[PDB]
Protein backbone atom coordinates (compact mmCIF):
# COMPACT_ATOMS: atom_id res chain seq x y z
CA UNK A 1 0.00 0.00 0.00
CA UNK A 2 1.29 3.44 -1.03
CA UNK A 3 1.00 6.49 1.21
CA UNK A 4 0.62 9.95 -0.31
CA UNK A 5 1.60 13.05 1.66
CA UNK A 6 1.18 16.47 0.04
CA UNK A 7 2.91 19.67 1.16
CA UNK A 8 3.94 23.09 -0.06
CA UNK A 9 0.44 24.58 0.01
CA UNK A 10 -0.60 27.64 1.98
CA UNK A 11 -1.49 31.31 1.57
CA UNK A 12 -0.50 32.94 -1.72
CA UNK A 13 -1.05 36.50 -2.92
CA UNK A 14 -3.00 36.40 -6.21
CA UNK A 15 -1.01 36.76 -9.39
CA UNK A 16 1.88 35.17 -7.49
CA UNK A 17 3.21 31.64 -7.65
CA UNK A 18 2.98 28.41 -5.67
CA UNK A 19 4.80 25.07 -6.09
CA UNK A 20 3.05 22.02 -4.65
CA UNK A 21 4.81 18.82 -3.58
CA UNK A 22 3.38 15.39 -2.80
CA UNK A 23 5.74 12.47 -2.23
CA UNK A 24 4.82 8.89 -3.11
CA UNK A 25 6.58 5.87 -1.63
CA UNK A 26 6.80 4.38 -5.13
CA UNK A 27 6.44 5.37 -8.76
CA UNK A 28 3.21 5.06 -10.72
CA UNK A 29 1.73 4.94 -14.21
CA UNK A 30 -0.92 7.61 -13.63
CA UNK A 31 -0.17 10.68 -11.51
CA UNK A 32 -2.57 13.61 -11.27
CA UNK A 33 -3.68 16.44 -9.00
CA UNK A 34 -7.24 17.13 -7.83
CA UNK A 35 -8.45 20.52 -6.59
CA UNK A 36 -11.55 20.51 -4.38
CA UNK A 37 -13.15 23.74 -3.10
CA UNK A 38 -15.96 24.67 -0.62
CA UNK A 39 -19.00 23.03 -2.19
CA UNK A 40 -16.97 22.28 -5.34
CA UNK A 41 -16.08 18.66 -6.05
CA UNK A 42 -12.51 17.57 -6.75
CA UNK A 43 -11.65 18.43 -10.36
CA UNK A 44 -8.75 17.07 -12.39
CA UNK A 45 -6.28 19.95 -12.61
CA UNK A 46 -3.19 18.28 -14.06
CA UNK A 47 -2.18 14.75 -15.09
CA UNK A 48 0.94 13.02 -16.40
CA UNK A 49 1.55 9.84 -18.41
CA UNK A 50 3.38 6.67 -17.32
CA UNK A 51 6.52 7.23 -19.31
CA UNK A 52 5.49 10.88 -19.21
CA UNK A 53 6.21 12.91 -22.36
CA UNK A 54 2.56 14.04 -22.24
CA UNK A 55 1.03 16.55 -19.80
CA UNK A 56 -2.73 16.97 -19.30
CA UNK A 57 -4.14 20.12 -17.71
CA UNK A 58 -7.63 21.44 -17.04
CA UNK A 59 -8.89 24.22 -19.29
CA UNK A 60 -9.01 26.50 -16.25
CA UNK A 61 -5.29 25.92 -15.58
CA UNK A 62 -3.78 25.26 -19.02
CA UNK A 63 -0.65 27.29 -19.67
CA UNK A 64 -0.91 28.33 -16.01
CA UNK A 65 -0.18 25.25 -13.89
CA UNK A 66 2.48 22.63 -14.60
CA UNK A 67 2.61 19.06 -13.28
CA UNK A 68 5.92 17.23 -12.87
CA UNK A 69 7.89 14.76 -10.75
CA UNK A 70 11.54 14.66 -9.67
CA UNK A 71 14.15 12.00 -10.38
CA UNK A 72 15.08 9.08 -8.11
CA UNK A 73 12.40 9.46 -5.45
CA UNK A 74 9.09 10.28 -7.14
CA UNK A 75 7.13 13.31 -5.94
CA UNK A 76 4.13 14.76 -7.76
CA UNK A 77 4.45 18.51 -8.37
CA UNK A 78 1.68 21.02 -9.16
CA UNK A 79 3.59 24.19 -9.97
CA UNK A 80 1.20 27.15 -10.15
CA UNK A 81 1.59 30.79 -11.19
CA UNK A 82 -0.83 33.72 -11.46
CA UNK A 83 -3.08 31.88 -9.02
CA UNK A 84 -6.63 33.19 -9.35
CA UNK A 85 -8.81 33.65 -6.27
CA UNK A 86 -11.23 30.96 -7.51
CA UNK A 87 -8.42 28.37 -7.25
CA UNK A 88 -8.76 28.41 -3.43
CA UNK A 89 -9.07 24.73 -2.53
CA UNK A 90 -7.40 21.72 -0.93
CA UNK A 91 -5.54 20.19 -3.87
CA UNK A 92 -4.98 16.44 -3.62
CA UNK A 93 -2.20 14.53 -5.37
CA UNK A 94 -3.45 11.12 -6.55
CA UNK A 95 -1.70 8.23 -8.29
CA UNK A 96 -2.82 5.37 -10.49
CA UNK A 97 -1.77 2.50 -12.72
CA UNK A 98 -4.75 2.56 -15.11
CA UNK A 99 -7.14 5.14 -16.55
CA UNK A 100 -7.69 7.78 -13.88
CA UNK A 101 -4.92 8.07 -11.30
CA UNK A 102 -7.32 6.76 -8.65
CA UNK A 103 -5.16 4.10 -7.00
CA UNK A 104 -4.36 6.26 -3.96
CA UNK A 105 -5.02 9.79 -2.75
CA UNK A 106 -3.55 10.38 0.71
CA UNK A 107 -5.71 13.43 1.60
CA UNK A 108 -4.19 16.75 0.48
CA UNK A 109 -3.10 20.28 1.31
CA UNK A 110 -5.13 23.49 1.20
CA UNK A 111 -4.35 26.27 -1.27
CA UNK A 112 -5.87 29.64 -0.36
CA UNK A 113 -5.37 32.45 -2.87
CA UNK A 114 -5.80 35.52 -0.66
CA UNK A 115 -7.66 38.70 -1.58
CA UNK B 1 -24.13 1.32 -44.22
CA UNK B 2 -23.56 -1.23 -41.44
CA UNK B 3 -20.09 -2.49 -40.41
CA UNK B 4 -20.25 -6.22 -41.18
CA UNK B 5 -16.67 -6.89 -40.02
CA UNK B 6 -15.79 -5.60 -36.55
CA UNK B 7 -12.79 -3.22 -36.89
CA UNK B 8 -9.28 -4.57 -36.36
CA UNK B 9 -6.06 -2.65 -35.73
CA UNK B 10 -2.34 -3.30 -35.45
CA UNK B 11 0.16 -0.82 -34.03
CA UNK B 12 3.65 0.01 -35.22
CA UNK B 13 4.20 0.81 -31.51
CA UNK B 14 5.82 4.20 -32.09
CA UNK B 15 3.40 6.51 -33.91
CA UNK B 16 0.80 4.77 -36.11
CA UNK B 17 -2.01 2.34 -35.31
CA UNK B 18 -3.52 1.31 -38.66
CA UNK B 19 -7.12 0.05 -38.63
CA UNK B 20 -9.58 -1.51 -41.06
CA UNK B 21 -13.18 -2.70 -41.12
CA UNK B 22 -15.91 -3.69 -43.57
CA UNK B 23 -19.45 -2.37 -43.97
CA UNK B 24 -22.25 -3.68 -46.19
CA UNK B 25 -22.25 -2.22 -49.70
CA UNK B 26 -20.12 0.58 -51.18
CA UNK B 27 -19.21 3.37 -48.77
CA UNK B 28 -16.90 6.36 -49.25
CA UNK B 29 -15.53 6.24 -45.71
CA UNK B 30 -13.75 9.55 -46.25
CA UNK B 31 -16.94 11.42 -47.12
CA UNK B 32 -18.93 10.37 -44.07
CA UNK B 33 -17.51 7.71 -41.73
CA UNK B 34 -15.97 9.42 -38.70
CA UNK B 35 -13.63 7.51 -36.40
CA UNK B 36 -13.01 9.00 -32.94
CA UNK B 37 -10.13 7.58 -30.88
CA UNK B 38 -9.07 8.71 -27.40
CA UNK B 39 -6.67 7.26 -24.85
CA UNK B 40 -7.61 6.57 -21.22
CA UNK B 41 -6.52 9.39 -18.92
CA UNK B 42 -8.24 12.23 -17.03
CA UNK B 43 -7.76 15.20 -19.35
CA UNK B 44 -7.99 13.00 -22.44
CA UNK B 45 -8.06 14.75 -25.80
CA UNK B 46 -10.19 14.00 -28.87
CA UNK B 47 -8.55 12.80 -32.09
CA UNK B 48 -10.49 12.11 -35.30
CA UNK B 49 -9.18 9.77 -38.01
CA UNK B 50 -10.20 10.37 -41.63
CA UNK B 51 -10.82 6.86 -43.04
CA UNK B 52 -10.40 5.55 -46.58
CA UNK B 53 -11.90 2.88 -48.83
CA UNK B 54 -9.83 -0.32 -48.86
CA UNK B 55 -12.42 -2.24 -50.88
CA UNK B 56 -15.88 -1.69 -52.31
CA UNK B 57 -17.58 -2.08 -48.93
CA UNK B 58 -14.63 -2.03 -46.50
CA UNK B 59 -12.76 0.84 -44.84
CA UNK B 60 -9.34 1.65 -43.36
CA UNK B 61 -8.09 4.06 -40.66
CA UNK B 62 -4.73 5.20 -39.25
CA UNK B 63 -4.58 6.34 -35.62
CA UNK B 64 -1.62 8.49 -34.55
CA UNK B 65 -0.11 7.55 -31.16
CA UNK B 66 2.55 10.14 -30.30
CA UNK B 67 4.04 7.94 -27.56
CA UNK B 68 2.51 4.66 -26.43
CA UNK B 69 3.39 2.29 -23.57
CA UNK B 70 2.19 -1.09 -22.30
CA UNK B 71 -0.75 0.42 -20.38
CA UNK B 72 -2.47 2.41 -23.13
CA UNK B 73 -6.08 1.77 -24.12
CA UNK B 74 -8.07 3.62 -26.78
CA UNK B 75 -11.82 4.22 -27.18
CA UNK B 76 -12.64 3.70 -30.87
CA UNK B 77 -15.95 5.32 -31.87
CA UNK B 78 -17.01 4.99 -35.52
CA UNK B 79 -19.62 7.63 -36.36
CA UNK B 80 -22.10 8.04 -39.20
CA UNK B 81 -22.87 11.76 -39.19
CA UNK B 82 -24.91 11.52 -36.00
CA UNK B 83 -25.60 7.75 -35.94
CA UNK B 84 -23.19 5.74 -33.79
CA UNK B 85 -22.35 2.53 -35.64
CA UNK B 86 -19.80 0.89 -33.34
CA UNK B 87 -17.99 1.46 -30.04
CA UNK B 88 -15.02 -0.44 -28.70
CA UNK B 89 -11.52 -0.51 -27.24
CA UNK B 90 -7.96 -0.82 -28.50
CA UNK B 91 -4.75 -1.80 -26.71
CA UNK B 92 -1.83 -0.98 -29.05
CA UNK B 93 0.59 -3.19 -27.11
CA UNK B 94 -0.91 -6.65 -27.74
CA UNK B 95 -1.48 -6.22 -31.50
CA UNK B 96 1.89 -4.73 -32.45
CA UNK B 97 3.03 -4.78 -36.08
CA UNK B 98 6.46 -3.16 -36.52
CA UNK B 99 7.68 -0.88 -39.31
CA UNK B 100 9.37 -1.92 -42.46
CA UNK B 101 13.18 -1.82 -42.54
CA UNK B 102 14.75 0.40 -45.17
CA UNK B 103 17.91 1.92 -46.67
CA UNK B 104 18.84 -1.55 -47.97
CA UNK B 105 21.86 -1.62 -50.29
CA UNK B 106 24.87 -3.89 -50.92
CA UNK B 107 28.65 -3.60 -50.75
CA UNK B 108 35.39 -11.76 -51.22
CA UNK B 109 32.65 -11.28 -48.64
CA UNK B 110 29.36 -9.66 -49.63
CA UNK B 111 27.79 -7.00 -47.42
CA UNK B 112 24.08 -6.31 -46.89
CA UNK B 113 22.78 -3.51 -44.70
CA UNK B 114 19.56 -1.73 -43.76
CA UNK B 115 18.19 0.63 -41.12
CA UNK B 116 16.49 -0.17 -37.85
CA UNK B 117 12.85 0.83 -38.42
CA UNK B 118 12.87 2.61 -35.06
CA UNK B 119 15.23 4.70 -32.91
CA UNK B 120 17.09 3.08 -29.99
CA UNK B 121 14.89 4.50 -27.22
CA UNK B 122 11.93 2.68 -28.79
CA UNK B 123 11.33 -0.67 -27.10
CA UNK B 124 11.28 -2.71 -30.33
CA UNK B 125 14.96 -1.85 -30.92
CA UNK B 126 16.08 -4.11 -28.04
CA UNK B 127 14.52 -7.44 -29.10
CA UNK B 128 14.13 -6.88 -32.85
CA UNK B 129 14.95 -9.99 -34.90
CA UNK B 130 15.57 -9.22 -38.57
CA UNK B 131 14.99 -11.82 -41.28
CA UNK B 132 16.59 -11.23 -44.68
CA UNK B 133 15.44 -13.12 -47.78
CA UNK B 134 18.06 -13.57 -50.51
CA UNK B 135 16.59 -15.01 -53.70
CA UNK B 136 18.36 -15.02 -57.05
CA UNK B 137 16.79 -12.71 -59.61
CA UNK B 138 18.25 -14.95 -62.32
CA UNK B 139 17.36 -18.15 -60.40
CA UNK B 140 13.95 -17.80 -58.70
CA UNK B 141 14.50 -21.34 -57.40
CA UNK B 142 17.47 -20.00 -55.42
CA UNK B 143 16.25 -18.40 -52.19
CA UNK B 144 17.54 -18.24 -48.62
CA UNK B 145 16.31 -16.77 -45.31
CA UNK B 146 18.82 -15.08 -42.99
CA UNK B 147 17.99 -14.53 -39.32
CA UNK B 148 19.45 -11.32 -37.87
CA UNK B 149 19.10 -9.56 -34.53
CA UNK B 150 22.31 -7.54 -34.22
CA UNK B 151 21.86 -3.95 -33.09
CA UNK B 152 23.58 -2.90 -36.31
CA UNK B 153 21.05 -3.84 -39.05
CA UNK B 154 23.41 -5.55 -41.49
CA UNK B 155 24.44 -8.98 -42.77
CA UNK B 156 27.57 -10.54 -44.28
CA UNK B 157 27.82 -13.58 -46.57
CA UNK B 158 30.43 -14.96 -48.97
CA UNK B 159 28.76 -17.96 -50.64
CA UNK B 160 28.19 -16.02 -61.21
CA UNK B 161 24.43 -15.87 -60.62
CA UNK B 162 22.48 -12.68 -59.81
CA UNK B 163 20.64 -12.43 -56.48
CA UNK B 164 18.11 -10.12 -54.83
CA UNK B 165 17.49 -9.34 -51.16
CA UNK B 166 14.76 -7.94 -48.90
CA UNK B 167 14.51 -7.80 -45.10
CA UNK B 168 11.66 -7.88 -42.60
CA UNK B 169 11.92 -7.74 -38.82
CA UNK B 170 9.82 -8.16 -35.70
CA UNK B 171 10.20 -7.43 -32.00
CA UNK B 172 10.40 -10.86 -30.41
CA UNK B 173 9.51 -10.13 -26.78
CA UNK B 174 6.38 -8.19 -27.78
CA UNK B 175 4.77 -10.92 -29.95
CA UNK B 176 4.30 -8.77 -33.04
CA UNK B 177 3.12 -9.52 -36.56
CA UNK B 178 5.96 -10.00 -39.07
CA UNK B 179 6.71 -6.56 -40.49
CA UNK B 180 6.53 -5.84 -44.20
CA UNK B 181 9.62 -6.88 -46.13
CA UNK B 182 11.96 -4.04 -47.01
CA UNK B 183 12.32 -2.97 -50.66
CA UNK B 184 14.03 -5.61 -52.77
CA UNK B 185 17.52 -4.55 -53.81
CA UNK B 186 19.30 -6.33 -56.66
CA UNK B 187 22.87 -7.25 -57.63
CA UNK B 188 24.87 -10.17 -59.04
C1 LIG C 1 16.07 -18.43 -40.22
O1 LIG C 1 14.71 -17.94 -40.24
C2 LIG C 1 13.76 -18.88 -40.76
C3 LIG C 1 12.43 -18.17 -40.81
O2 LIG C 1 12.09 -17.81 -42.14
C4 LIG C 1 13.75 -20.14 -39.90
O3 LIG C 1 12.87 -21.08 -40.49
C5 LIG C 1 11.87 -21.47 -39.53
O4 LIG C 1 12.40 -22.36 -38.54
C6 LIG C 1 11.45 -22.76 -37.54
C7 LIG C 1 12.19 -23.64 -36.56
O5 LIG C 1 13.42 -23.05 -36.13
C8 LIG C 1 10.27 -23.47 -38.19
O6 LIG C 1 9.31 -23.80 -37.19
C9 LIG C 1 9.65 -22.60 -39.27
O7 LIG C 1 8.61 -23.31 -39.94
C10 LIG C 1 10.71 -22.15 -40.27
N1 LIG C 1 10.14 -21.26 -41.27
C11 LIG C 1 10.65 -21.13 -42.50
C12 LIG C 1 9.94 -20.17 -43.40
O8 LIG C 1 11.63 -21.77 -42.87
C13 LIG C 1 15.15 -20.73 -39.81
O9 LIG C 1 15.16 -21.83 -38.91
C14 LIG C 1 16.15 -19.67 -39.34
N2 LIG C 1 17.49 -20.22 -39.32
C15 LIG C 1 18.43 -19.85 -38.44
C16 LIG C 1 19.76 -20.52 -38.57
O10 LIG C 1 18.20 -19.01 -37.58
C1 LIG D 1 -9.63 -0.81 -21.54
O1 LIG D 1 -9.54 -2.20 -21.77
C2 LIG D 1 -10.42 -2.93 -20.90
C3 LIG D 1 -10.14 -4.40 -21.13
O2 LIG D 1 -10.78 -4.87 -22.31
C4 LIG D 1 -11.88 -2.54 -21.14
O3 LIG D 1 -12.68 -3.16 -20.15
C5 LIG D 1 -12.07 -1.03 -21.08
O4 LIG D 1 -13.38 -0.69 -21.51
C6 LIG D 1 -11.02 -0.31 -21.94
N1 LIG D 1 -11.13 1.13 -21.78
C7 LIG D 1 -11.82 1.93 -22.60
C8 LIG D 1 -12.53 1.26 -23.74
O5 LIG D 1 -11.88 3.14 -22.42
Amino acid sequence: QVQLVESGGGLVQPGGSLRLSCAASGDFYCMAWFRQAPGKEREAVAAIRSGGRSTYYADSVKGRFTISRDNSKNTLYLQMNSLKAEDTAVYYCAVGVDGNCRNYWGQGTLVTVSS
Amino acid sequence: MKVLQEPTCVSDYMSISTCEWKMNGPTNCSTELRLLYQLVFLLSEAHTCIPENNGGAGCVCHLLMDDVVSADNYTLDLWAGQQLLWKGSFKPSEHVKPRAPGNLTVHDTLLLTWSNPYPPDNYLYNHLTYAVNIWSENDPADFRIYNVTYLEPSLRIAAGISYRARVRAWAQAYNTTWSEWSPSTKWH
